[PDB]
């Protein structure tokens, strides 16, 4: 087409949709992990992890408020990896990478596995 | 604004 | 922070977010431009524009399934902000920058407004 | 990635 394009849109909408999490605004599920709650959209979990996209296009599970993950994950390793997906950084560490890797994997999150992997690589 |  | 940043996230996030709205996937509002009826998600709606975010904060208003917009609003005007808020793409032109710019302005989508401005003002 |  011949349109024309504002860099800074896609950055600035997901500023805003943090802000919005932030201040619980418009928030539809809860996510629990072990002893922890997390709440968050759906749109975006599906957008960022293939495994909320399978649950939130599951005809049953779309209508869920509450999804209970598996007991092996860690909720400090879902927290890192919720805010990523609301903020583009990761904020990894000698001491949380194996525990973000395996919470990468079971979310299916493919670029965060592939920085985790090549992070363990250079560790070796 | 750009030209993408 | 000691985070790293994926450079590219804010981009695919929403590309995933317009496939949802393409296929349909948790649109939660429709919003009526006169004749026509536009399904989208009320969090990118928010996120794009000052008047969906105070409609949508409104403890009445938060709860609506269907917005309509005032009768002056042209659908087509409306239609190149819609796929303007979920690709950063905006297919302006000399026959709809009139509409476009009035709507940006009903909206409040501040930087839309000055681009159409700087436009307007290259032709005079 | 990137160091931001
Ligand atoms: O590593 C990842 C990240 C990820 C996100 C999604 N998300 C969606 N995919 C499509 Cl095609 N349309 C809409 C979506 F919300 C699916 C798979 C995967 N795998
Ligand atoms: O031109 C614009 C675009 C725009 C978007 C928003 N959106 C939100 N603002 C805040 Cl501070 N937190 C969450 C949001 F969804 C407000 C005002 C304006 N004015
Ligand atoms: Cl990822
Ligand atoms: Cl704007």
């Amino acid at each position: 087409d011949s349109c024309i394009q504002f860099t800074r849109h896609a950055s600035d909408v997901l500023l805003n949709l943090n802000r919005l999490r932030s201040r619980d605004i418009l928030t539809d599920v809860v996510i629990v992990v072990s002893r922890e709650q997390f709440r968050a959209h759906k749109t975006v979990l599906m957008a960022c992890s293939g495994l909320f996209y399978s649950i939130f296009t599951d005809q049953l599970k779309c209508n869920l408020s509450v999804i209970n993950l598996d007991p092996e994950i860690n909720p400090e390793g879902f927290c890192i990896l919720l805010d990523f997906m609301y903020t583009s950084r990761l904020n990894l560490r000698e001491g949380n990478i194996m525990a973000v890797m395996a919470t990468a994997m079971y979310l299916q999150m493919e670029h965060v596995v592939d920085t985790c992997r090549k992070f363990i690589k250079a560790s070796e | 604004w750009v030209i993408p």
